[PDB]
């Protein structure tokens, strides 16, 4: 068989193989690891005739050691055997035969990992390493004993360096090992010693190794440069073990590589380690060897020339690398030269040009992104240091700080601000296209923004945001008309000038602030250049799709910056005409078009967005300034409402909330003059929609339109409400005589007379919005839409019977649960019962008591009616005949919201404290009555329950302890026996505790009654 | 206490150092501008493709003095419209529960792709929020459409 074994392997590595590749590689499954499946894997290992792939399936059917303790003695021999037998023919002349080199080297490790865990006999191996030097030399079966756990010194180990592939297969054996004790570490840590015992004997030779491969030039391989990683790595993992030679001597040769000697191989594998120690622990390098390597890379010096060779060949990985790892090593060192800088506590000099040579490093040439990321990985430190000089204690400042932290960081602001300038994101839209450098862009753009919000607690306003200002304040960006500016320097330079701008003044509040009136009447065109960006990129024709990216770039930085401006134009509102008048003309340009070719939409949909956002913001701050222009804005929404028009429900919904803004502050003429516009939108909303419904028998266009435009009547009713930030108005919306309440619910009811839409959930959910709009107001705020009780409540009782009770119902319960805490004096329970019946008790057995969510909601319901008045539930007639029986039924539900409501229920109606004293009599008695059923259906859900809800009716046997503790042991005597006789010592445990700590009592009593 | 403040300032690092794009996350400043390192504010980006294409919805993370023994609380805006977020905008997400899959070593890298799974694929089990959850089981349409309305809402 052992034929066939050899014919189904060579089967499964056959380009196109017969029967299955699943079934023969099941089949060799099968074949190991039984009694014969190590045989197996000696004889394939000890022929030479088979090919590597059958010599690999043999050291993997040797892996299978975890099917006692003897088969892993007879293993280890056999392994180390074919060990000793490969690893000999490798070093002469073989090539291409350490791949079962390198899985025999993975069983060795995997068996050094085993034996040494807590569990004649068999001692630890302690050293490998020294095992496999000894068994070069070739009574034969006793060599392997002695030569285990004692070997030889250092000399004999360097002769065994005579070749180069000797050094290769100890690298690699110490690697291996390495990495696997790094893995097993990591999977589960019951090491613990085997750490100590590679401590005391595998690191002794392993550094010795190391270093003779890098103080040797002959002995040297770049092998052992993937070796040294593996170590760190797991040194990093534990904790003494000294490493400081081997970093120091990794240093001089990477000085010592250049382009001429090493052509910068060595060095880069020595920066790549030299990366990892930094980016995971950096700790771990000396301060010496920090110092050093900071005199080699800020120094004609040995790391620009590295740089350069980097440059010029292009290079842009490799150059990311190094800015990787030149971050990483310059973000641990911070204090010293915080310190040394601005701290009092022949130096200045010398930290003056270290300074210099790190900012003219912060610029470095070549655009970012497409090129370099210096820039990008400095950001977090530049963050660093300004964290750092901010955290700095007041008193321990130097003379110059000030003066040269500003000095410093304005240099800072001179270097980055052409870095992030959109010229860069142009070349990359033009070279690299759309790929992830653009997205690599913008989180670089995001890093600078916040690094501007950290420098401004030091250079100020006039140090940082007076620079920008006067920059775009004082030159016009457009000469001619129209707000051109035909020129692109000087428009990167703007749209970077206002980005910075808007970032800086998102964190001010420019109402308090005089100065910013200061500042923009000594610049001329400010505003004028803002608008000329605006312009600039709106009226840009979109030809590539770089061209149209840029003009949706342009027009979000504009509308933001215009969006923050609001409290400076409540202070100045002189200069808001043109914004305004600029804004509209934007505005209806990209309204009245309907090219669309063919995504451009998806950008006049953005465009749209930004500029009805900045409308709404400005609405909301400035509404008095804008009184003038709401003439014209009222015809031109009875153009757009048009069942023809290119803005979207949603720009609609907040076209209609921006005027509401500025109507809000219209409350100087007296209601009459306000009511005027009030009663004009009325008119036309209810137009227009009862003209949708009448005329074009609605289909799902005519759904979307009516939806609209009772989401605009939604925002309306938001608008109006009065910000938190008379008597006359009071009597007029109390009686208004315009009927904006009737128009707007006949209108309501007009929508939910009709069949299509009175059971669509969305148009229930709106409607219930807009009526219950004026309830839960705080009363005296002279709201319109304020609907008394019985508007809303026959409202209701108008559209309910014709609707879907499934999908529609909860949302008129909340408006009736908004209706009862507003009418919460003047409520009766008479009127409560005739809500119950109407709303409820009818479509109860039939639609509530087998549906989840109108379950819940009636619990909920109740609830409120508890929270609110108890009164008005107390005094039911349904009361003792139908709450208290169906929630007693429904206490062990399935539902966990029905859970949670029945708990909530029974839980405030013992711990209200809104009760009257006879009320609260009643209840006592009451309770006083059911409480033996309550325990029942406590214990019946509990123990039908599992684990997540033990903690439900906890806390209403708490308050049914802490309230009725006498009649607790009763009813505890009677309902625990029913759901043996251990059950008794829960009660003499729980009423001793009162509350607080039960269901520690409960769940140790569950434990007791779930066994039996 | 101090493992937390030691585990929040590597945290920021490594955020800082590697993170999806269109992610940002910033330590608050508090009065004396230094940062309050219990308390960031986010941006989780919509997944293009889905009707959250196009928002950036801003979170707040706030981490407890056991943390990381306990997970942070993370909430978006109240009133935020999703069936695993609260009315208080508390997320209801098993990786920030933890009784639940709530793990010392996870990372706010992890948590922000959390989020942005639990987005467009929200999770039946923790239903946060009636009316989401109601649209989302009986009236896709209109909850679609309210998601597309609030990503114009929170615009990038």
């Amino acid at each position: 068989s052992i034929h066939e074994v050899v014919a189904l392997i060579e089967e499964l590595y056959s380009p196109h193989p017969k029967h299955d590749v699943n079934q023969i590689q099941q089949s060799l499954q099968s074949i190991q690891k039984s009694e014969q499946g190590f045989h197996l894997a000696n004889e394939l290992l000890s022929d030479d005739k088979y090919s590597a792939n059958v010599k690999y399936f043999g050291a993997l059917t040797l892996t299978v050691q975890l099917n006692t303790l003897w088969n892993v003695f007879r293993s280890n021999l056999l392994y180390l055997t074919k060990f000793s037998t490969l690893y000999v023919s490798n070093p002469n002349m073989y090539g291409q035969s350490l791949i079962i080199i390198k899985k025999l080297m993975s069983n060795l490790s995997l068996i050094f990992t085993k034996i040494n865990d807590p569990q004649n006999m068999i001692k630890q191996w302690n050293n490998p390493i020294n095992t496999f030097i000894q068994l070069m030399s070739v009574a034969d079966q006793l060599l392997l004993d002695s030569i285990n756990c004692s070997l030889t010194y250092e000399q004999l180990s360097q002769f065994v360096s005579l070749s180069q592939k000797h050094n290769e297969l100890a690298l690699t054996f110490t690697e291996v090992i390495v990495e696997d004790l790094t893995k097993f570490q990591t999977k589960r840590h019951s090491m613990s010693q085997i750490h100590e015992v590679v401590h005391e004997h595998l690191y002794i030779s392993t550094m010795a190794l190391i270093n003779l491969n890098l103080t040797a030039q002959a002995v040297f391989n770049p092998t052992v440069f993937d070796c040294i990683t593996a170590w760190i790595n797991y040194i990093s993992l534990t904790r003494r073990m000294d490493l400081s030679e081997i970093f120091q001597n990794l240093i001089d040769l990477m000085y010592q590589s250049t382009e001429g000697s090493d052509g910068y191989e060595n060095a880069e594998k020595i920066l790549t380690i030299f990366g990892n120690v930094f980016a995971n622990d950096p700790l771990l390098m000396s301060y010496d060897l920090r110092q050093q390597i900071e005199c080699i890379f800020l120094g004609n010096s040995w790391m620009l020339q590295y740089m350069n060779y980097l440059v010029t060949n292009d290079f842009f990985s490799e150059l990311k690398e190094l800015a990787i790892c030149i971050v990483d090593f310059l973000q641990i060192n911070t204090l010293s030269v915080c310190n040394k800088l601005f701290t009092n506590i022949v130096q200045d000099e010398y930290i003056q040009e270290y300074i210099k040579v790190l900012l003219q490093m912060t610029n470095f040439p070549l655009t970012p992104v497409l090129q370099e990321f210096f820039s990008v990985r400095m950001v977090d430190f530049w963050l660093d240091l300004s964290d750092a000089y901010t955290n700095l204690a007041s008193e321990t400042l130097r003379p110059n700080s000030i003066e040269l932290s500003t000095q410093i960081f304005q240099q800072l602001i001179n270097i980055y601000l052409p870095k992030i300038s959109l010229s860069v994101k142009q070349r990359i839209i033009e070279e690299e296209g759309e790929s992830t450098s653009v997205n690599e862009f913008e989180d670089f753009r995001n890093a600078v923004s916040d690094l501007a919000q950290s420098l401004w607690s030091i250079l100020g306003n006039d140090n940082l945001t007076n620079v920008l200002i006067d920059g775009m304040g004082q030159m016009p960006a457009a000469s001619d008309e129209t707000l051109i500016i035909k020129d692109t320097d000087v428009l990167f330079r703007i749209e970077t000038m206002c980005f910075v701008l808007n970032t800086i003044l998102v964190d001010m509040t420019l109402s308090e602030s005089p100065w910013i009136k200061n500042i923009v009447d000594a610049n001329k065109f400010f505003n004028q250049n803002v608008i000329s960006v605006f312009q600039t990129g709106f009226q840009t024709s979109a030809s590539t799709k770089v061209s149209q990216i840029l003009k949706l770039d342009f027009v979000r930085t504009s509308t933001t910056l215009i969006g923050t401006l609001a409290g400076y134009f409540k202070q100045e509102p002189f200069q808001l005409n043109p914004y305004v008048e600029a804004l509209f003309q934007g505005l209806h340009t990209c309204t009245n078009f309907t090219s669309k070719n063919e995504q451009e939409k998806i950008s006049n949909d953005k465009l749209e967005v930004m500029v009805i956002k900045t409308v709404s913001t400005l609405c909301e701050t400035c509404r008095e300034e804008l009184t003038p222009y709401l003439m014209h804005f009222i015809s031109f929404l009875n153009t757009v409402i048009m069942p023809d028009s290119n803005v979207s429900h949603f720009t609609r919904t907040k076209l209609v909330r921006s005027i509401g803004y500025v109507v809000q502050c219209q409350v100087s003429n007296g209601p009459e003059e306000q009511a005027k516009y009030i009663l004009q939108l009325t008119n036309l909303l209810s137009g227009s929609i009862e003209h949708c419904l009448a005329s074009s028998v609605q289909l799902q266009e005519q759904q979307d339109y009516i939806n609209c435009l009772l989401y605009c009547i939604s925002e309306l009713a938001t608008s109006l409400i009065q910000p938190t930030e008379l008597s006359e108005f009071q009597s007029f919306w109390s009686s208004d005589p315009l009927q904006i309440r009737s128009k707007i619910m006949c209108t309501i009811d007009k929508v939910l007379d009709n069949s299509i839409y009175c059971k669509n959930s969305a148009f229930v959910e709106i409607g219930c919005l807009i009526v219950g709009k004026g309830l839960n107001l705080p009363d005296g705020e002279p709201y319109f839409l304020k609907y008394n009780m019985s508007e809303v409540m026959n409202f209701v009782l108008r559209h309910v019977p014709n609707c879907e009770l499934a999908t529609c119902l909860p949302y008129f319960v909340y408006l009736l649960e908004k209706l009862i805490s507003e009418f919460r004096k003047e409520l009766t329970p008479q009127e409560f019962d005739f809500m119950f019946e109407k709303i409820l008790l009818v479509y109860y057995d039939a639609y509530i008591i087998n549906d989840p969510d109108l379950l819940q909601m009636t619990i909920g319901f109740v609830n409120n009616v508890l929270d609110v008045k108890p009164g008005l539930a107390i005094g039911s007639k349904h009361w003792t005949s139908f709450i208290l029986p169906q929630f007693l039924k429904l206490i062990p539900s399935r539902e966990k919201f029905t859970i949670v409501a029945v708990a909530k229920f029974w839980t405030k109606l013992i711990n209200n404290k809104k009760y009257n004293q006879e009320e609260l009599t009643t209840v006592r008695q009451q309770v006083s009555s059911i409480g033996g059923d309550l325990v029942y259906q406590i214990m019946y859900g509990l123990f039908h329950t599992q684990r997540s809800d033990l903690n439900s009716y906890t806390d209403l046997l708490r308050a049914l302890v802490a309230k009725f503790p006498i009649e607790a042991r009763e009813w505890l005597v009677a309902v625990l026996p029913q759901i043996a006789g251990h059950e008794k010592f829960i009660n003499k445990l729980l009423i001793t505790r009162g509350s607080r700590a039960a269901g520690n009592v409960i769940l140790q009593w569950w434990l007791d009654c779930t066994t039996l | 206490s101090s493992l937390c403040l030691q585990r929040l300032q590597e945290e920021r690092k490594k955020w800082r150092k590697d993170h999806p794009f269109g992610f940002y996350a910033k330590p608050v400043k508090k009065a004396d501008g230094s940062m309050d390192l219990q308390k960031w504010e986010a941006g989780i980006p919509g997944k293009e493709g889905t009707n959250w294409a196009g928002g950036v919805y801003p979170i707040t993370v706030e981490y407890p003095n056991e943390y990381p023994s306990k997970p942070p609380k993370v909430k978006f805006p109240a009133g935020f419209y999703h069936p695993n977020v609260y009315p208080s905008g508390t997320i209801c997400l098993s990786i920030l529960n933890e009784d639940q899959d709530w793990r010392p070593a996870i990372t706010l890298k992890q948590i922000v792709l959390g989020v942005q799974d639990l987005l467009d694929s929200p999770n039946p089990n923790s239903p946060a929020q009636e009316p989401a959850w109601r649209s989302f089981s009986r009236n896709k349409a209109e909850y679609d459409k309210k998601v597309l309305l609030q990503a114009k809402q929170y615009s990038k």
